[PDB]
RNA sequence: AAGCAGUAAAUGUGGAGCCGUAGCGAAAGCGAGUCUGAAUAGGGCGUUUAGUAUUUGGUCGUAGACCCGAAACCAGGUGAU
RNA sequence: GUAGCGGCGAGCGAAACGGGAAGAGCCCAAACCAACGUUGGGGUUGUAGGACACUCUAGUUACAAAGGACGACAUUAGACGAAUCAUCUGGAAAGAUGAAUCAAAGAAGGUAAUAAUCCUGUAGUCGAAAAUGUUGUCUCUCUUGAGUGGAUCCUGAGUACGACGGAGCACGUGAAAUUCCGUCGGAAUCUGGGAGGACCAUCUCCUAAGGCUAAAUACUCUCUAGUGACCGAUAGUGAACCAGUACCGUGAGGGAAAGGUGAAAAGCACCCCGGAAGGGGAGUGAAAUAGAACCUGAAACCGUGUGCU
């Protein structure tokens, strides 16, 4: 019910860590897919409109350029990718920050085990209710369980997961915890 | 791509220890009947890069 | 939490651009001058460039050769050996496994920098003239 | 149709050089020689190389 | 690092590899010392010796490289209404 | 960006080890044994092979020789598919205010306004006359492997290589090995021949002058599902409109401008002025300063009236 490690959830949160893992996570998951023509990537526009001398006509040199409508652009997107590293040890750091920071919370409640022979989404909801949890809600179990997830899924503000599939978008996310009891335990040898 | 090295300035200094570099001389080469013996003899020694050279060929030598 | 995010005091900075006004100081001429080489878009002369002196690499001359069979051994001090336990036998195969030695290139050299401060047996490839004075005199005995 | 009937021996491409290294493309042909040799038929007139009707051959 | 397993998640594995802990000499080589020299006689460069990974900002290098503008050069084609 | 190359200037630029993806290897010429320049046997190489003398009960047409008969999954139309009723403001409810519901379905798009329960769909679960593709089975064809001696025999020639003139290897003829083309001269034969960066000796590792071979790699006209801290009508493909079309040139070629009434045409029957165009009433609609030169309607610019001057 309420058995502590102060290694893995008691630590202090360190929070200038915490920005940049939340940070890198974020940059990850956007896809350039974006990109604009230039001078050489539009069409035509090969010769010159007239000649440079001649006329009180301001000089030219092809139809296609910045300054002319319909054509060319200077510096626009490119595809490109925003992903980037971090150490391995600065990973792991922050990921207890974020345990931590829901303990300190009383947000934090361990559950026996689950029992779901087959996916009923409102007996799950009535789970939800006599433990009063929040509206957002993360559940984690030590391997995946089809009908702990399938029961869940379509709740709104509900999130399923592993004990190992964790990250810290989905702790801050969510405004309480459920982890199973054994599954407690398997999460904490990892993280050391 | 990575920046090149300038292969004509790493054949004629190298890298001390508290990042300096060493070169030669010159006046070296011919003529020494022209020259005299103190001349020429205090010439055989080694110099170091100017703090004013340094300014003008830094990345010409970053992977030395 | 996700809603009152800060970052780290001093720890980020906004770029700054040229080009858009007076009141910035960056503006029409964005900080490149007046009517120069310098000034057009495309660069201007190489860094080792003297403008039509002779550089300084020309006036200097070429020194030395390289050397094919060029060997080079990792040094290890008579400080790096207090940690092994007294009358211990070290061996480079421990030296690149305990954590002493990272990467062995042609062999492992002992050199005597220091003091050994235990008595032990050592076995390398070449010793310094006084690393093998002091780790005769803690006891034991070293060898090739 | 030039080339040996033996052989393959063709003309190939190269380069001229002059004292100062300048460079001038130019040919290097093949000793092609007519000359009438035996074919199941009937013999025929063909362009053979210098190099092939050496040793000996039949005409 | 590539790769492998993962939701195009960015986590877990993966220690070939790179930098640092020791310099000096063209080199053999020696080593908290080394080079020059008959000579630690003197002098030169070291023993000052904290580093490393990721990232915001400034500047430089290779790419058109802050934007617009030539007189020309070469290649393959179209034209004696 | 190391070795090295370079009017050693500007500049150019390796490989082998080590870590990975993938991963099988075979068929001929020759010696020889039988037939009158069809291929019939025999045989394929370095911890030396074969001919020649000698012990003697699986493979599959994607290389390795190739021609078919035989069961199951997918592809090209579909089908079924849970759960809502009132009140207020509206021209209209999905909004607000209350009470009920389904979820392995709260992805989306429509519907007179903002819908999990109104509509088409989604989760999930089923379906194929006939025609393609991928395969699995037996069928079908084709199929003798270890060969201890070892004197005599066999392998691929105007080839290997050298000189001269060129090119190519990171390497500009340089001390330039290794690889190619043209022209001439021209080897050896298992006690052989080639390489290890000129060249010689020793040692070590290989066996040229015949051929074939899947997988790991590159690319996208055009398909079927999807995705975006990409564009939103001077933007995005030149082209959201029937656009390579108006137009220009003898020709090869060059090349635009043009989206929006309303929820629903419900697109103003009828009267009046006028030759018409246009307009004033009436009527439609929530709104006609929404009447097709039709959402919103900025500035330049052009008019009328007026307080002060």
């Amino acid at each position: 019910s309420i058995e502590l490690s102060d290694a893995v959830f008691g630590i202090e949160p360190n929070n200038s860590v915490l920005f940049e893992a939340i940070n890198l996570q974020r940059a990850s998951l956007r896809q350039g897919t974006h990109a604009v023509k230039n001078r050489s990537a539009v069409s035509g526009g090969g010769r010159k409109p007239w000649k440079q001398k001649g006329t009180g006509r301001a000089r030219q040199g092809t139809i296609r350029a910045p300054q002319w409508r319909g054509g060319g652009i200077v510096f626009g997107p490119t595809p490109r990718s925003y992903a980037y590293k971090m150490p391995k040890k600065m990973r792991r750091l922050a990921l207890r920050s974020a345990l931590s920071f829901k303990v300190q919370e009383n947000g934090l409640t361990v559950v026996d085990a689950f029992n779901f022979e087959a996916p009923k989404t409102k007996e799950f909801k009535n789970v939800l209710s006599t433990l009063e949890q929040p509206k957002k809600v993360l559940v984690v179990t030590e391997n995946e369980d089809v009908n702990v997830e399938l029961s869940a899924r379509n709740i709104p503000g509900v999130q399923v997961t592993t004990a190992q599939g964790l990250n810290v978008l989905d702790i801050t996310n969510a405004d309480s915890l459920v982890i199973t009891e054994a599954a407690a335990k398997k999460v904490e040898e990892v993280l050391g | 791509p990575k920046m090149k090295t300038h292969r004509g300035a790493a054949k004629r200094v190298k890298r001390t220890a508290s990042g300096q570099l060493k070169r030669s001389r010159a006046f070296t080469s011919h003529l020494f009947a022209n020259k005299s013996t103190k001349q020429k003899r205090q010439l055989r020694k080694a110099r170091l890069v100017s703090k004013s050279d340094m300014k003008r060929v830094k990345q010409l030598l970053a992977y030395k | 939490k996700l809603h009152e995010l800060k970052p780290a005091e001093g720890s980020r900075k906004e770029r700054n651009r040229v080009g858009r006004g007076v009141a910035t100081g960056n503006g029409k001429t964005s900080g490149r001058g007046h009517k120069g080489q310098k000034a057009r878009s495309g660069g201007g002369v190489r860094p080792g460039f003297e403008g039509g002196q002779l550089p300084l690499f020309r006036r200097l001359p070429k020194r030395g050769f390289t050397n094919i069979n060029r060997k080079e051994y990792a040094i290890v001090n008579l400080d790096q050996l207090n940690k092994f336990e007294d009358g211990t036998e070290v061996t480079p195969a421990l030296l690149v496994e305990s954590g002493v030695v990272k990467n062995e290139k042609s062999g492992i050299k002992i050199l005597g920098n220091g003091s050994l401060d235990k008595k032990l047996t050592v076995k390398a490839h070449k010793f310094s003239a006084s690393a093998a004075e002091a780790i005769d005199a803690k006891g034991g005995a070293h060898e090739v | 149709g030039k080339q040996c009937f033996v052989t393959g021996r063709k003309a190939s491409t190269g380069n001229r050089r002059s004292h100062a290294l300048n460079s001038t493309k130019r040919r290097w042909n093949a000793n092609l020689q007519k000359v009438r040799i035996l074919v199941d038929g009937k013999p025929k007139k063909v362009w053979v190389s210098a190099r092939a009707l050496k040793s000996g051959k039949v005409t």
